[PDB]
RNA sequence: GCCUGGCGGCCGUAGCGCGGUGGUCCCACCUGACCCCAUGCCGAACUCAGAAGUGAAACGCCGUAGCGCCGAUGGUAGUGUGGGGUCUCCCCAUGCGAGAGUAGGGAACUGCCAGGC
RNA sequence: CCGACUUACCAACCCGAUGCAAACUGCGAAUACCGGAGAAUGUUAUCACGGGAGACACACGGCGGGUGCUAACGUCCGUCGUGAAGAGGGAAACAACCCAGACCGCCAGCUAAGGUCCCAAAGUCAUGGUUAAGUGGGAAACGAUGUGGGAAGGCCCAGAC
RNA sequence: UCCUCCUAAAGAGUAACGGAGGAGCACGAAGGUUGGCUAAUCCUGGUCGGACAUCAGGAGGUUAGUGCAAUGGCAUAAGCC
RNA sequence: GCUCAACGGAUAAAAGGUACUCCGGGGAUAACAGGCUGAUACCGCCCAAGAGUUCAUAUCGACGGCGGUGUUUGGCACCU
């Protein structure tokens, strides 16, 4: 029969690298389609909807991990 | 034979054949037909060295298929041109790389494993070798 | 500082664009171009990236 | 278990204070007992602290662990609280209903002067 | 009595172990959970020949490096996989 | 110094199992419930008022490796660059270098406040 | 009969061992990518705006793959190189392979790949071996007292084959 | 035409008449907030309950569930009242 | 107010035949033949359960395996 057919997206990967100077509100993550791969919890609470993680404050990306669940955080600190 | 039951999905890509086998030490039987170069073991051949393998044993001590063909392949029919989908599958595989232990032997003599042996090794593609159980 | 002479012995045709850029940081021109570069661990991984072509007087 | 419940129901809010970076009002209750804690945002050290245990709170009590003793506790902790400086807490359940000592125990802080 | 005369291994490394192995030697190594463990290079036909005797595993072995003789059992053997050669062995301070 | 409670840090060297241990200090079960309140019935739970009783359960502490968990060294697989046999796969120089196993470790550590001895 | 075997054939669970997976992951690289700092080098190579385009039939080779038959000088992608649009030397002849990027002239020298008996420029070079088929100078499974090297193993001067 | 996975080479992207599936809606609650709660499955005693209807106890730990495909999520639940 | 679903939507509005044909092009693209490849075809060999009365190999040889030729049906679309 038939079965060529596929979506489309055009990015779904990080851009704030850990070094990143990410001002205002820039995207950390977006189209990571889940808050459960990077959590954002350093500039108060991101991930408004479609789960996309962003800064609210100006300042350098900062990834860890925190938590009993052993959870990727996505925290905002100064420069 | 030697087709599996079910399978998530009908159809595979092709692949590339591996580096080294996993599964190169004799673990349930004595004696062992290890595999010497790569290549890919059809269910029929599987089949045909078992056979030659049993009758050459006499139906006696026990014989361990050590490789499975959950490789289904594909081929296209005759006089049909390329495109319009991949093609029907037709028979299964096991992918073979060198060391693989592809039978097991135990409850006979070593001579007798031998003959049986290189009676199933004149059936398979690739070259073989013989092979005893060593403790480590 | 300590200088070291580099100098290219191969050719830069069909190599890495990755590898042109390296001799081009280097400062090597010609297929006999020899060049005096101060002693450093980057002049060292310029030299370790491309030294099929480069020859080096220490 | 209870206390296992109780923490299910506290950890939504305690995170949610902890993100906000806002000085927590914890509460614990016991049949016993009623505690209050004035905690700083990092979590870690406790600035304020006024227990039922504590026997100048407990000698003025008829019994310990009643509304009338969270409404002391309560008051003690806002005046601590106030004698050391710091205002506009936040006030957490820790898993607690907002009922009885608890509810106590907060608006005692209000009368007293700790605003939420 | 089972005794391997063994060297110390000057480089380790695939690039060494494999220069071992095309000049008919293999790579070895010693630890004990007590001291710090001493890598070594053995004669490839001697170990197989002490290999083919039966007895290999079961009782306590004496490699000589330096002239120190020290007391091992063999714990793991890692063998080619479609050659009769081995490739490396760990031994048990016994 | 010891024990207990609260809030954290760190998130299996942190837990589970087995055995022992603690009591109107503290905490749990516990007494009662018209009343502050609740059960699509349920004073189970949530609450409130607390004369007695026991720590039995829970919880805390200690011991035990049985299971989880961490885990080298060495080797192997892979691979960047250059070179070479190649029919479909490898080898050499050099740089990086696992995973699984092995020896082993492991019955957490720590900060603030409050209470009793 | 409130049943003293659970079968000399098997479809489930668990335990111990053994593999396989593009649409499996309790693990996990090398590279690549993003950002920051620093030196040296590069005719600001970089970015923005404006004037003028062409091009939107690609090819082969290496690596990674789908498809095909792990077929095709096949087809479709990623990536690099070359040709396209690059002569010169080599592979006999040879777009794309190797070496190397031609401003012009020289009856000057040194080299790369590739070679050095004659065609045809340069070793009938030096030392140590191997092969006897013209292997070199096409081809697999499999077969054979071809002939070198190495580590061991039986029988044997109480007489081994 | 649109969505999901793989191909796709651990950033994004990436083709084929490649391998698999779905969408052209639904919901005034199936949205918001507050308060509360935690599954699948297995072993047992009892009304047609029988192997599976409903209780009670134990094991287990998300093997469930998500209005609908697939993927990534989700206990502070985004799952249930 | 669109199955403008050929979903960046030619128009409110549209199906066919041509062997009677015609033009502008293409080896960018098919038919013949050549080329590459050899799935298929044809030929050969390896193992030997067998049958051949006993006996694998006088003759044939299952289950399987490895090649050769260009040689059928094909694949590709390189030449025209």
């Amino acid at each position: 029969g038939g079965s060529t057919r596929n979506g489309r997206d055009s990015e779904a990967k990080r851009l704030g690298v850990k070094r990143f100077g990410g001002e205002s509100v820039l995207a950390g993550s977006i189209i990571v389609r889940q808050r459960g791969t990077k959590f954002h919890a350093g500039a108060n609470v991101g991930c408004g909807r479609d789960h996309t993680l962003f800064a609210k404050a100006d300042g350098k990306v900062k990834f860890e991990v925190k938590g009993p669940k052993n959870r990727k955080f996505i925290s905002i600190e100064a420069e | 034979m030697l087709q599996p039951k079910r399978t998530k999905f009908r159809k595979m890509h092709k692949g590339r054949n591996r580096g080294l086998a996993q599964g190169t030490d004799v673990s349930f039987g004595s004696f062992g037909l290890k595999a010497v170069g790569r290549g890919r073991l059809t269910a029929r051949q599987i089949e045909a060295a078992r056979r030659a393998m049993t009758r050459a044993v006499k139906r006696q001590g026990k014989i361990w298929i050590r490789v499975f063909p959950d490789k289904p392949i594909t081929e296209k029919p005759l006089a049909v041109r390329m495109g319009k989908g991949k093609g029907n599958v037709e028979y299964w595989v096991a992918l073979i790389q060198p060391g693989k232990v592809l039978y097991e032997m135990d409850g006979v003599p070593e001579e007798l494993a031998r003959e049986a042996f290189k009676l199933a090794a004149a059936k398979l593609p690739i070259k073989t070798t013989f092979v005893t159980k060593t403790v480590m | 500082a300590k200088t070291i002479k580099i100098t290219q012995t191969r050719s830069a045709i069909g190599r890495l664009p990755k590898h042109k850029a390296t001799l081009l940081g280097l400062g090597l021109r010609r297929i006999g171009h020899t060049v005096e570069r101060e002693d450093t661990p980057a002049i060292r991984g310029m030299i370790n990236a491309v030294s099929f072509m480069v020859k080096v007087e220490e | 278990d209870k206390k296992s419940a109780r923490i299910r129901r506290a950890t939504r809010a305690r995170r949610k204070l902890q993100e906000l970076g806002a000085t927590r009002l914890v509460v614990h209750r016991t049949p016993r007992h009623i505690y209050a804690q004035v905690i700083a945002p990092n979590g870690s050290e406790v600035l304020v602290a006024a227990s039922t245990v504590e026997k100048a709170i407990a000698e003025q009590l008829k019994y310990t662990g009643n509304k009338d003793a969270a409404a002391a506790v309560g008051k003690a902790v806002a005046e601590r609280a106030l004698e050391k400086g710091i205002k506009d807490v936040s006030f957490d359940r820790s898993g607690f209903q907002y009922h009885g000592r608890v509810q106590a125990l907060a608006d005692a802080a209000r009368e007293a002067g700790l605003q939420f | 009595m089972f005794t391997i005369n063994a060297e110390v291994r000057k480089e380790q490394g695939k690039g060494a172990s494999r220069r071992l192995r095309a000049a008919n030697k293999f790579p070895a190594i010693i630890y004990g959970g007590k001291e710090a463990p001493l890598a070594i290079e053995l004669d490839h036909d001697k170990v197989m020949n002490m290999q083919a005797k039966a007895e290999f595993y079961s009782e306590v072995l004496t490699i000589v490096v330096d002239g120190k003789e020290i007391k091992v059992k063999a714990q793991d053997v890692q063998r080619h996989p479609y050659k009769p050669k081995l490739q490396h062995i760990d031994f048990v301070r016994a």
